[PDB]
């Protein structure tokens, strides 16, 4: 079973898994911090993300279709 | 007075007059029945 | 560009030019497959029959035909070679025809009859080809693919595994190495995806990338499918984006990228500005991709969602009944389920709950795991007065979706609304009621937990209102007030002006209950700022909130509530009281009015209470005849165990008890005290009457304890005066006196200052009489002076004037032990008080005292001289 | 002064009245806004599968030499392909941000 295809797939799999896991670990601690959390409080006050906001926002959209149904 | 009837139907009662009695804090007083009955039946 | 093209990768591109030899060696007739293909295959059929052309040229030209969008023409062309090539030469022709008919049965721009016809022609040519060459891999792959296209998935997997086994065996027998067949791997991965074995299918779809990154069907579509089903939308969208980047003419990749765009617009957006343009780009791409795929059920369902969120419910119904319903047997069950779900949503928004029920039921029939369809079904059951049925639906959904926030919210609101219902309180025992309250709190608090854990989501402000109601029903005012405040904050932390009138009003009522009325009036006025009923209600609330400050602001609002709505009992009670206790009334016009109000609402209880308080507390009716008659009437031939009137009867009966029938009356009062203490232990006044009975009959040990405890709740002048009474009886003065100044600084009661000063004379009696004290006696005398003054000034001519005067006389006598001047005033007042032996003693004692005090004063002056 | 205990009942204290809350149909359990809040989270997933073919139709008409020259060589792929980084990240395992 030791083909270049299987071994190549498995080692690329290993490398990408290691890269992605290490990236996930270093994300919250160090990458994006220093009061960017409070800009994600802007995300808290989002209209489309709270009750009734999805319709309202979608109602504001200019684009619309020419129906045939 | 129909508007007054609407007022009444839209009104709750936070404290009826028995609830009004107890005061600012609640003391247990659950022993008071036992002790009072005992001490005043000793005088009986 | 219908073929994958990447720099560096292989290419599975067809020969673009085929040249045919002429019969007998002028071997160059060029046929350019893009351009020189006649629209009539017979034109090349003549050329192919003339030159004794090979069988593969026929097949090559027909494949070039089919790969240019003319599958019917190429089918005809090979069908023209079937009666030319004969007997086992036509095997590969039947293989080609099988695969071409398979390709014709692929699309929703088709019919059930057309699909069945093409599938049947495919398997017919397949039987023909198996008759000749049953081991050629084209026919074996066509077998497995036919099984797949007929829905027989595990049968197809069985036959595919058997074919792979046979091929491995044949190669191992002849010594050659078996390379993986990409088509068998693809079929197996698709079948495993159908089996919901997403990890194995993912592994196969990923290995196909290494074996061939140009494989058309792009495995990346499958690896993205498996990534999605394994809860990794990021890599799924990434793989579909890659598949579209590699072949921009792949429509499945474009539709998957479109779905991913909608998903990312809904999740990754951090504000409405970003969302309104990401979703708009998604909608524009939807329009463009739809303009040439107008029979696509996914695009039609997307249009349905958009038109639902746009309020265009009729277009949703039209898309369902005019497009999806006609091609219903040809589309996958999940897409059908979602489109039916959106039709049901449209019905639900139009108020048609029967049709919405039917549509959500159909959607569940096509996909039982349609979570939002089941939620819509539960909500339809709610709307159709099927409450318990809806609760069963939701609680069955709860076994798998335990951390679903909206589901916890729904079940909590349902259970709470069931708890706050009077019918259920009448129908089931109390313990079940409290278990129901506890379950509602369980659901709502778990919802709050789940929503706060994901610190990005906003709390539905109502859950706090419902929790506060649940705690309010159980007389736990503290937690209810805290949750009402927590609702006010979050309520005002979004839309700062639209808080409902009732939140500020009820918060003000709670602030009135506990603590002073400074913030209560503020909130009441803030509610007044923002309905005819609310006006009367909060006007009574403001008038009731001022009775301690601007009493006369209360009087006016009470009048105009009674000047325009003369049936509000609370307004009239409090108005007569407030202006009565503010002295804008005489005792007669009280009675009249009060009697008018008394037997107006005669039968029931609140008014009666005020009535009792009138008679007993202040003016004319202290006579107990009416009291006995009416405070008994509150309980005659009713079952009412109510505390106020019966406690009044008990304690004012023990006032009469104050002598064998005296024993009788005392034990009657004790009985009633116990009886009212049974229903409500916190009844402070029953325990206070028991402390009275304990203190009165010389058992002033536990009575002082009970009073000390009572003061931890009650803070009136009455109970604290009772406290200081028992301390003077029981023991020495500071415990007695220490509480009398505290009485005076409790309330500005001008009648109890009279009540205080005589027993203050007693309090300074007891310890200046413990031993001669000349510095304490004089302040004793000062208090007694203020006593007599307060008793002469008022319209109170009780025994108090007489007794107050004497106590002062005795104080003067004992202080003479400006000494002679107080002595002379003592002589004067004691002569004014002129029993017999006492006044003859007064004569001899004047003769003694005036002279002897002059002697003491002259001796003092002589020794001050030196 | 004599001693005389008085259990002076309070004035019939009827405190301010409470007000019941009006309709809030957006927040009732029968509200479609709950389903929309859920849609924001799990929106288009029941659609990623387009047909039973999973968006991957098997053609055999895309392998040159197969259906015409009976040469089934391209069904077994290619040798020593060095995938681009975009294709190589796709080879990793799911849910690896944990």
């Amino acid at each position: 079973l030791k083909t270049r295809t299987k071994v190549y797939y498995q080692e690329i799999q290993k490398e990408e898994n290691a890269k992605a896991k290490e990236m996930a670990q270093q994300e919250k601690l160090q990458e994006d911090r220093e009061t960017k959390e409070r800009r994600e409080k802007e995300l808290l006050l989002a209209q489309f993300r709270r009750l009734g906001g999805l319709e309202r926002m979608i109602g504001e959209l200019d684009i619309k279709f020419d129906f045939k149904f | 007075d129909p508007v007054l009837a609407e007022t009444m139907k839209n009104e709750r009662v936070v404290q009826d007059h028995n609830s009004a009695l107890r005061g600012a804090r609640p003391i247990n007083f659950g022993y008071l029945i036992k002790d009072a009955e005992l001490k005043l039946v000793q005088s009986i | 560009a219908n073929t994958i093209k990447v720099e560096g990768y292989p290419s599975m591109e067809w020969p673009t030019s085929l040249d045919i030899p002429l019969k007998a060696s002028e071997e160059l007739v060029g046929i350019d497959l893009e351009t020189d293909l006649p629209d009539d295959p017979t034109d090349l059929k003549t050329l192919l029959v003339e030159e004794s052309s090979e069988k593969e040229h026929w097949l090559t030209i027909a494949l070039a035909y089919c790969n240019h969008g003319k599958t019917n023409e190429g089918i005809r062309l090979i069908e023209m070679a079937l009666d030319v090539f004969q007997n086992s030469e036509r095997a590969s022709l039947h293989t080609f025809l099988t695969w071409a008919h398979l390709n014709l049965a692929k699309g929703h721009s088709l019919s059930v009859e057309t699909k069945e016809h093409e599938l049947t022609q495919a398997e017919l040519n397949l039987k023909d080809a198996i008759g000749f060459d049953p081991t050629w891999i084209g026919n074996m792959l066509a077998t497995v693919e036919l099984y797949y296209q007929r829905g027989h998935y595990d049968k197809a997997l069985e036959t595919s595994d058997l074919f792979v086994k046979s091929i491995h065996a044949e190669d191992h027998r002849s010594g050659r190495q078996s390379k993986p067949n990409c088509l068998f791997l693809l079929l197996r991965a698709k079948l495993l995806y159908q089996k919901k074995n997403y990890v194995a299918s993912l592994k196969i779809f990923q290995e196909l990338l290494v074996i061939n990154p140009v494989l058309q069907p792009d495995p990346r579509i499958g690896i993205g499918l498996c990534f999605w089903q394994l809860k990794d939308p990021k890599m799924a969208i990434k793989s579909w984006q890659r598949a579209l980047q590699i072949n921009s003419k792949n429509t499945s990749a474009s539709i998957l990228v479109l779905l991913g765009e909608f998903h990312n617009s809904l999740t990754d957006s951090t504000n409405d500005e970003v969302f309104k343009e990401t979703f708009s780009k998604a909608l524009s791409d939807l329009k463009n991709i739809f303009s040439e795929n107008q029979n696509n059920p996914v695009l039609l369902t997307l249009l349905q969602t958009y038109h639902y969120f746009k309020g265009d419910f009729q277009t949703v119904l039209d898309i369902y009944h005019h497009k999806i319903l006609k091609m219903s047997p040809l589309i996958a069950k999940t897409v059908l389920s979602e489109s039916s779900f959106w039709c049901g949503r449209a019905h639900y928004a139009l108020g048609d709950y029967r049709k919405s029920f039917i549509m959500f039921q159909e959607s569940l029939k096509k996909n039982e795991d349609n979570l939002m369809a089941r939620l819509g079904l539960g909500q339809t059951q709610i709307k159709s007065n099927l409450l318990e049925e809806s609760i069963i639906t939701f609680e069955n959904l709860y076994k798998t979706n335990e951390s679903l926030q909206e589901l916890n919210y729904i079940l909590g609101l349902l259970y709470a609304g069931k708890t706050l219902d009077v019918k259920t309180s009448k129908s089931i025992p109390a313990k079940e009621l409290n278990k129901l309250n506890e379950k509602a709190l369980q659901y709502l608090e778990r919802y709050i937990k789940l929503t706060v854990a994901k610190k990005n989501q906003l709390i539905i402000s109502r859950v706090y209102l419902v929790i506060s109601q649940l705690y309010e029903s159980q007389n736990q005012y503290k937690i209810s007030l805290d949750f009402l405040s927590k609702a006010l904050e979050e309520m005002e932390f979004v839309n700062k002006d639209e808080v409902p009138l009732e939140i500020l009003n009820n918060l003000a009522c709670y602030h009135f209950i506990n603590g002073d009325l400074t913030k209560a009036d503020n909130l009441f006025e803030q509610a007044k700022a923002k309905n005819k009923s609310v006006n009367i209600t909060l006007e009574y609330n403001i008038a009731r909130t001022s009775e301690k400050t601007n009493w006369e602001k209360s009087e006016s609002i009470y009048s105009q509530i009674t000047s325009s709505h003369p049936s509000y009992i609370s307004a009239r009670i409090r108005n007569l009281y407030i202006k009565f206790a503010h002295s804008k009334i005489n005792d007669s016009e009280m009675n009249i009015e009060i009697n008018g109000l008394l037997e107006m609402n005669k039968s029931d209880l609140e008014m009666r209470s005020f009535y009792g308080w009138y008679l007993k507390n202040s003016e004319e009716r202290k006579n107990s005849e009416k009291s006995t008659s009416h405070n008994k009437e509150t309980l005659v031939k009713y079952n009412s165990h109510d505390a106020y009137a019966l406690i009044s009867l008990a304690n004012l009966y023990v006032t009469i008890a104050r002598q064998e029938k005296s024993k009788h009356s005392y034990l009657k009062a004790i009985q009633l005290y116990q009886k009212v203490l049974q229903i409500d232990p916190f009844n402070v006044f029953a325990a206070q009457g028991v402390a009275i009975i304990f203190a009165e009959s010389k058992r002033l040990g536990p009575a002082l304890e009970i009073l000390r405890k009572i003061r931890d709740s009650l803070d009136n002048e009455d109970v604290q005066l009772n406290l200081a009474h028992c301390l003077l009886e029981m023991r020495e003065f500071g415990k007695a006196i220490e509480n009398y100044e505290l009485v005076l600084k409790k309330f500005d009661n001008e009648r109890t200052r009279p009540h205080i000063l005589n027993l203050l004379g007693r309090a300074w009696y007891s310890r200046g009489m413990k031993e001669r004290s000349v510095s304490f006696f004089q302040k004793a005398l000062e208090n007694a002076k203020t006593a007599l003054e307060l008793f002469v000034q008022q319209s109170a001519k009780n025994k108090f004037i007489h007794s107050v005067k004497f106590n002062i006389a005795l104080l003067q006598f004992q202080i003479a032990e400006d000494s002679l001047e107080g002595l002379e005033e003592g002589l004067a007042l004691f002569k004014e008080l002129n029993k017999e032996e006492l006044e003859q003693r007064i004569q001899l004692g004047e003769t003694t005292m005036k002279s002897a005090l002059e002697r003491s004063l002259n001796e003092q002056e002589e020794f001050e001289k030196d | 002064a004599p001693i005389k205990y008085q259990n002076s009942l309070p004035v019939p204290q009827l405190p301010p009245k409470l007000l019941a809350y009006p309709e809030a149909p957006e927040t009732n359990p029968d509200s479609s806004q709950l389903i929309n809040s859920l849609y924001v989270k799990t929106n288009i997933s029941n659609l990623i599968q387009q047909d039973e073919d999973l968006g991957m139709p098997v053609d055999l008409m895309k392998f040159p030499g197969l259906l015409n020259k009976l040469d089934s060589k391209l069904l077994y792929g290619f040798d020593n392909v060095k995938l681009d980084k975009d294709d190589r990240i796709l080879l990793r395992d799911p849910r690896i941000d944990r």
